Formats: structure tokens, C-alpha cells, sequence
């Protein structure tokens, strides 16, 4: 009856346009992403680009969707569920920093600890790399960790450290591996790097899913 | 100094909760023996709302009881219109993740807003038909979790700060900041008079705000777990309340403690969503087993069973002619019920 | 009589083989009509893969029934009715095939192109096995429809070479499911030990023979016994084939219902 | 210091409230209930005609 029809239209067309965006979406991989402020976070978006934000790339025909949570934490449910679909979460971590070490490890034992997180993928960058060079020989990381064992001198020797640090602060259950990387925050190769851990990450559930029991 | 406040909150404390057992004379259920049951309460699902990507985690009704608003996370709000399972709108938000959104009274605008702690206004009558942004709200520094119009140009809105906020949209400034809860605030209540609103946060504590003057009147515990939904009684003089303990509380503004208790033994999930029939004889509440329970209000008895989800159900509705009822869920579905 | 007929270069004749036949068969169309129940009404198992699984269930049992009720010739006269059985015949069981190669692809989607969305829809699934057979068997009949039928069975004619008409295709998906098959038992023998960390090695034998097994029947590398009958001297590929595949319907049932945790959950949930 | 004496003065405005017994407010809840139960659809169902659904 002349409006109904328009409204059919119209209707029609929001569904079309739906539908349009019906395969991005299921075909869509989600990584969150945590850093502190001396972690590089923003040269490390700018060189892949070259509140919460989201950032929306493709690797290799595949659309990404990084989600840039800028240092808010809730430790609710809700904040925690609202992320419930994310494949991975990517942490970068300045690793030449000593002395801001601790908190960002207490940050991840905080988030990778949580029951929503159960069954996703960690991948770990470790960036300043080159400035961990200078540091070491001139800092003793035994200084900050009585725990270490080792060469403090050695760069081999503080970086397994710096990983085995990180591990630990995972408890039991790890259902899927931790990937580190050590990089920096202008390399080209990072999201090669992103790519390929999110590749096994979904092998690992596709194989899992193939599994009969 | 800091002991002897201390102990007089204690001392307050104490004289409130004598005053409400003074109060306590006649439990509701016992007045309430004598009425016959509503009986079994059968719904059947008239339409299914088909068109979301994602999760849908909010949903709100017209004053029409025709058109219908809903957020899901694939980062979009569909205006609905539940006759005739038509879409009239589909706007994208900036942002994904959005877990609240409101209908204006008057059906021009709509609200949004989530963990871009921005409270988003919707002008949807405009010139050619182009829905845009009409106001952005700033101010809130935690996730915003519910907001309701109060007319076309203020809106109160809770936020992950513990406080709760009234806006003007023409100025976008927060007009009154009501400050008191020691948790997230999670859910909201207009009353029906548009005078008072009850605000339920993550501290198991109900709180009555007024709207004009800013201050916390009533207080009201009585839960064990987060509070996620709230909602007032019909004529404005009560409330009801669904938890993250598997519970819903029926709490009195007058009597200022709770009336009574709507849990079973089977049930141990959290309550996402709760509302009330037309005449408030029943307690429609979602839940996290897929599943949307009908309650008889004044008897605490299970009235009946809405089961056609397949996922959480994450947000649930009554037209203001009580004709229907609308149930959101996880499975990006919205299903129409009488 | 024996289902070694769709395979054979001659004809086979052996009451045990027809025996066996008849008896597998008739189980196999119990389980194939239950898998296409369980598929059809499962909710959580719902997916691409459950869709192939069902419309390769489908042509499994279509084909099956044919075969039980009119692979026999009576008189020794090649009828219409004949012809029209053997290119039922040589339609269902090609459709299975071209069924069992959607289930390679779509294992290719998992095992190789990982990552999730690339595939294709339920609408070029059905098109792509119910019409590459309906192509294959229009022009077969076009070319010879005089290869339909023997005097002995209503299936084909050995004689010009037409089973080759079921024969190349049946031989091009099975080396391509073979390829695809020795890549997912790789990659799944590399990734058990992250996937199941405290399985030990008895039990990780036992799980993966299992899952290699069920891949192994739904990819019907089981018919490789097939493509060696031609004489009196292959009896035990023929037998070996005829057990094999008269019980295909049941080891599918078992492998990928009753062996299916969420299949169970549902059976528990009706009862 | 602020936040204890804000938390005491709330706490007093809290006390000094009229409240009423539960059972005038259990009345006025069944009252309420009785009074609108035949204008309710989904308590009493409305016949095919007069439902838009």
C-alpha cells in the first residue's frame, strides 16, 4: 500500500548492504593489542600503518583488526567478555627498561590470567632490542632480578630471562603457546611475524576441531 | 577524628538497619498466600528479527510499541519495525563496541555508547533522510554502560566510574553528577514520572538518585554479586533487581528494604536482563543459560519459560502497551514474543 | 550381487561376496539413514563440514538402495529399465565421489588455507556435487549410451572401456584426497604434542590412528582396492574392498557420530 | 577526612526517612496488580484480532 512497499525497499537494501559486509565479518581476525607508553606502541602502529581505537589492515588478503586499548584496565566481566572473540593478544614490552619490568609483567600476569582469555594465543614482542645492547654492559640486570642466573653481561642471557619471566606469569592450563619475538618497533617484519602466529594459532583450533576425542 | 566517624557510620548503619526491621511486620509472600496463581504462561516467538552480525548486547523499545532499536558488536544500531520485520535504519558507530542504546520518548533520536566512553546521539528525522551524529558526550572516564532519555534534550548516563550523569545535549555538558557508588554502575532505571532513577552497580548496593537536586535518597543491599539489571515497578514505588548470584530481588522505595526473592535451586547463572509486565504481576528476567524465565512477582513462582535462544540472552523488553516482549541474545538474533 | 561390481573388470561371482554385500549394505543404510538424522538435526555440529558429511551421506544411501534392489539383470536381455539403473547408479556414486573431494577441499581449507571465511557457500557445494555428475553422466550417454548395461549386471560395459567413465574421476579424487590426507596426518602429528600436552605416546598412537581413520573413510581412499580387479587373481582386493566399503555407511556412522562429543550431548539431551 | 564526613552526612540523610511497614506496601503492590491485571496482554492473552503480532 504505496508506503509499504518503499518501506519493503528500503528494508531490502539495508539487508543487502548486510549481506556485503556479512563476509568480511566472518572472515575478519581480531588481535588485541597492550603496551605501555615507553613500549613503542605508536611507532609500531605507524610503521604498519606506512579511548579504544581501532586499527583495520590486511596481510595477505586477510583482514586484520588490532584493538588499541590505551591503558584502561576494569577487571569486570563485562570489560573482560567484550573481548571474548580476539584470536590473540599482542604485548610489547620495552625490554632496554629495567626498572618498569616489573609492572608491565604484573599488567600481564593481570590480563593472560583471566578465564575469557582462556584458549587464546600471547604474542610477546620485546622491542628496543637495539637498545638493550647498550644497556647491557653497562647495567646488571641482577640489580632489578635476584633471581637471574647467568651472564648479565651477555644479551642471549638477559633475553631467555626476559621470556622465562614472562612465561612464568602464565598459570597453569596454557592451552595455546606464548610466541616471543625480539624486534623493534620500525622493523618491517613484524607483521610477517603477527601473520605467522595467528596462522598457527588457528591451526592449533582447526587440528584441535579435527581432533575426534 | 577518623575513629569517631568511623564508628558513627557504624552507629548509622545500625540505626538503619533497626529501622528497617521495625518496619519488617508482615513478609510479602505470607499477604500474598491467599491469591490464586497466574498459572502457567505460555509466549510464543510471533517474530524473529534477523540482520545482526554479532553479540547483540542492547535493545530498547518506542513509546509507539512499534519500532524497536538494537546494538550488536559488529559496530552497528538497527531501528526495527516489529510488525512487519522491517528495517527503517542502520547506522555504524564509530566505535564496536557499544553495549548500551536508548529511544528517545519522542522517536527523533537515539543514544549509544560503550568502551569508547562516549555517550553518541542519534538524530534520526533530518532533512533527506541522513542520520547522522547529533551530540557526542565527553566525560566519562570509565566504559559507559546504560543511558536513558529522560526528554530530547537530557539524558542520564552510567559509566564505569561508579557515578552516574545528566546531560544537556544542546550544551553537552554534564548538567548533575550523582557520586556514591564504590563499583562499576552497570545498569539504570528511569521511573515513570521522570523524577527518580535507581542505579545498580558492581558493589551489590541499589541506590535512588533525584534527578533535580543530585543526591543519593535510598540505599538498598541485600545482594551477593554484581548487579547487571534493574527496573522499576509499574507505579513507580518499587523495583526489582537480577544479579550475577542467579537472583532477583523486589525491593520497596517506601518500606526501604527488600520484599522478596525470585531464585530456584537450578538456576546458577547470572540475571543479564529484567523487566515487568504492564500491571507488574510479572518478572520477565534473562539469563546466562540461554534461557529468559517468567515470574509470578507477588508469589516468587516460576510463571513460565521463554527458550527459543541459542546464547546468552544479553538484553530483554516490554512495549509500553504491554503487548509484547522483545528478547536479544548472543546469537545476533531479537525474537518477538506475547 | 557384489559390490565389486562398480569397481570390476569382469564379472565377479562369489555367494560370499554377495552375502557379505548384502548384509554390510543393509547395516551401512541403517547408519547412513541415521547420520543423515543426526546431521540434519544436530544444532551444534551445524557447519560446512556437516553439510558435506550429510549430502555424502545422501548419495551413499541413494546409491546403495539402488544397487541392492536392481543390480541383478533377469533374462539375459539388456532393457530400458537397465540402462536407467545403471545410469542411476553411475550418478549416485559419482556424486559421492564428487562429494568425498568437496570433503578434501574443505580439509585443504583447514589444514593448508587456514584461515576461516575462504570457502565456498552451501549453494556451490550442492552445485558443484549433483552437477559435475549430472555433467559427466550427460555426456557418457551422449557419447555411448550403448555402454549402459551388461547382459550379467545393469551397471556400465567393460568392453569399450566405459567403466573409465567412473573409473578416471573415482581415480583423480583419490590421488588428490591422498595428497591432501599424508599433509592434515603431518600437520596433526607435528601439532598433538601442543594440543594435547599430557596424552603420552600409547594414547597419542590410538588418537591419531583413530582421526586418521575417520579421514581416511571420508575421503574414500578405501576404494584404491577397486582399481586392481581385473582377473580371478585379485580375490583378495576384491574381498578386501567389498568389506571395506559395504561398511562405509557404518564407519562413517561410528567415526563422526557416535565418537563426536557434541553428537552425544544431544542424544543425552533428547532422551 | 572529606570522604568520612560526606560518607557520615549521607548516612544521616539516609536515617531521617518516613519509612512505612511492608505490609501496607505489600497491599499497595497486590492493589496495584489487581487493579491493572485486565489490562495487561501478557497476563491475559488478547484475542487474534486485536493482537498486531
Amino acid at each position: 500500500s504505496a508506503e509499504d512497499k518503499a518501506a519493503v525497499e528500503r528494508s531490502k537494501m539495508i539487508d543487502k548492504c548486510l549481506s556485503r559486509e556479512k563476509t568480511y565479518v566472518k572472515r575478519l581476525v581480531k588481535i588485541l593489542l597492550l603496551g605501555a607508553d615507553n613500549s613503542g606502541k605508536s611507532t609500531f602502529l605507524k610503521q604498519m600503518r606506512i579511548g579504544i581505537h581501532e586499527y583495520d589492515f590486511e596481510i595477505k588478503n586477510v583482514p586484520f583488526k588490532m584493538v588499541d586499548v590505551g591503558g584502561q584496565r576494569s577487571e569486570r566481566k563485562r570489560w573482560f567478555e567484550c573481548f571474548d572473540s580476539v584470536t590473540s593478544i599482542l604485548f610489547l614490552v620495552d625490554s632496554s627498561d629495567f626498572n618498569r619490568l616489573t609492572e608491565s609483567l604484573n599488567d600481564f600476569e593481570t590480563i593472560v590470567n583471566n578465564r575469557v582469555f582462556s584458549n587464546v594465543s600471547i604474542i610477546l614482542f620485546l622491542n628496543k632490542t637495539d637498545l638493550l645492547e647498550e644497556k647491557v654492559q653497562i647495567v646488571s640486570i641482577k640489580d632489578y632480578f635476584l633471581e637471574f642466573e647467568g651472564d648479565p653481561h651477555c644479551l642471549r642471557d638477559v633475553q631467555k630471562f626476559l621470556v622465562e619471566c614472562f612465561r612464568n606469569k602464565r598459570r597453569d592450563q596454557q592451552q595455546k603457546p606464548l610466541y616471543h619475538h625480539f624486534t623493534t618497533a620500525i622493523n618491517t617484519e613484524n607483521a610477517r611475524l603477527i601473520f605467522r602466529d595467528v596462522k598457527d594459532t588457528i591451526l592449533h583450533d582447526n587440528l584441535k576441531q579435527l581432533m575426534l576425542q | 577524628e577518623l575513629d569517631q566517624l568511623r564508628q558513627e557510620a557504624e552507629q548509622l548503619k545500625n540505626q538503619i538497619r533497626d529501622a528497617r526491621k521495625a518496619c519488617a511486620d508482615a513478609t510479602l509472600s505470607q499477604i500474598t498466600n491467599n491469591i490464586d496463581p497466574v498459572g502457567r504462561i505460555q509466549m510464543r516467538t510471533r517474530r524473529t528479527l534477523r540482520g545482526h552480525l554479532a553479540k547483540i548486547y542492547a535493545m530498547h523499545w518506542g513509546t509507539d510499541s512499534r519500532l524497536l532499536v538494537s546494538a550488536s558488536q559488529d559496530g552497528k544500531l538497527i531501528i526495527w519495525d516489529s510488525y512487519t520485520t522491517n528495517k527503517v535504519h542502520a547506522i555504524p558507530l564509530r566505535s564496536s563496541w557499544v553495549m548500551t542504546c536508548a529511544y528517545a520518548p519522542s522517536g527523533n533520536y537515539v543514544a549509544c555508547g560503550g568502551l569508547d566512553n562516549i555517550c553518541s546521539i542519534y538524530n534520526l528525522k533530518t532533512r533527506e533522510g541522513n542520520v547522522r551524529v547529533s551530540r557526542e558526550l565527553a566525560g566519562h572516564t570509565g566504559y559507559l554502560s546504560c543511558c536513558r532519555f529522560l526528554d530530547d534534550n537530557q539524558i542520564v548516563t552510567s559509566s564505569g566510574d561508579t557515578t552516574c550523569a545528566l546531560w544537556d545535549i544542546e550544551t553537552g555538558q554534564q548538567t548533575t553528577t550523582f557520586t556514591g557508588h564504590t563499583g562499576d554502575v552497570m545498569s539504570l532505571s528511569l521511573a515513570p514520572d521522570t523524577r527518580l532513577f535507581v542505579s545498580g552497580a558492581c558493589d551489590a548496593s541499589a541506590k535512588l538518585w533525584d534527578v533535580r537536586e543530585g543526591m543519593c535518597r535510598q540505599t538498598f543491599t541485600g545482594h551477593e554479586s554484581d548487579i547487571n539489571a534493574i527496573c522499576f515497578f509499574p507505579n513507580g514505588n518499587a523495583f526489582a533487581t537480577g544479579s550475577d548470584d542467579a537472583t532477583c530481588r523486589l525491593f520497596d522505595l517506601r518500606a526501604d528494604q527488600e520484599l522478596m526473592t525470585y531464585s530456584h535451586d537450578n538456576i546458577i547463572c547470572g540475571i543479564t536482563s529484567v523487566s515487568f509486565s504492564k500491571s507488574g504481576r510479572l518478572l520477565l528476567a534473562g539469563y546466562d543459560d540461554f534461557n529468559c524465565n517468567v515470574w509470578d512477582a507477588l508469589k516468587a513462582d516460576r510463571a513460565g519459560v521463554l527458550a527459543g535462544h541459542d546464547n546468552r540472552v544479553s538484553c530483554l523488553g516490554v512495549t509500553d502497551d504491554g503487548m509484547a516482549v522483545a528478547t536479544g541474545s548472543w546469537d545476533s538474533f531479537l525474537k518477538i514474543w506475547n | 550381487s557384489s559390490f565389486a561390481i562398480l569397481m570390476a573388470h569382469y564379472d565377479v561371482e562369489d555367494w560370499k561376496l554377495t552375502l557379505i554385500t548384502r548384509v554390510g549394505l543393509a547395516l551401512s543404510l541403517f547408519c547412513l539413514l541415521l547420520c543423515i538424522l543426526t546431521f540434519l538435526l544436530v544444532r551444534p555440529i551445524q557447519g560446512s563440514r556437516t553439510t558435506i558429511h550429510l549430502h555424502l551421506c545422501i548419495c551413499l544411501f541413494v546409491g546403495s538402495t539402488i544397487f541392492l534392489a536392481g543390480i541383478e539383470n533377469e533374462g539375459g536381455q539388456v532393457g530400458l529399465r537397465c540402462r536407467l539403473v545403471a545410469g542411476l547408479l553411475h550418478y549416485c556414486f559419482l556424486a559421492a565421489f564428487c562429494w568425498m573431494s568437496l570433503e578434501g577441499l574443505e580439509l585443504y581449507f583447514l589444514v593448508v588455507r587456514v584461515f576461516q571465511g575462504q570457502g565456498l557457500s552451501t549453494r556451490w557445494l550442492c552445485l558443484i556435487g549433483y552437477g559435475v555428475p549430472l555433467l559427466i553422466v550427460g555426456v557418457s550417454a551422449a557419447i555411448y549410451s550403448k555402454g549402459y548395461g551388461r547382459p550379467r549386471y545393469c551397471w556400465l560395459d567393460f568392453e569399450q572401456g566405459f567403466l573409465w567413465s567412473f573409473l578416471g574421476p573415482v581415480t583423480f579424487i583419490i590421488l588428490c584426497n591422498a595428497v591432501i590426507f599424508v599433509t592434515t596426518v603431518w600437520k596433526l602429528t607435528q601439532k598433538f604434542s601442543e594440543i594435547n600436552p599430557d596424552m603420552k605416546k600409547l594414547k597419542k598412537a590410538r588418537a591419531l590412528t583413530i582421526t586418521a581413520i575417520a579421514q581416511l573413510f571420508l575421503l574414500g581412499c578405501t576404494w584404491v582396492f577397486g582399481l586392481f580387479i581385473f582377473d580371478d587373481r585379485s580375490l583378495v582386493l576384491t574381498y578386501v574392498f567389498t568389506i571395506l566399503n559395504c561398511l562405509q555407511g557404518a564407519f562413517l556412522y561410528l567415526l563422526h557420530c557416535l565418537l563426536n562429543k557434541k553428537v552425544r550431548e544431544e542424544y543425552r539431551k533428547w532422551a | 577526612i572529606a570522604q568520612a564526613r560526606k560518607l557520615v552526612e549521607q548516612l544521616k540523610m539516609e536515617a531521617n526517612i518516613d519509612r512505612i511497614k511492608v505490609s501496607k506496601a505489600a497491599a499497595d503492590l497486590m492493589a496495584y496488580c489487581e487493579a491493572h491485571a485486565k489490562e495487561d496482554p501478557l497476563l491475559t492473552p488478547v484475542p487474534a484480532s486485536e493482537n498486531p503480532f
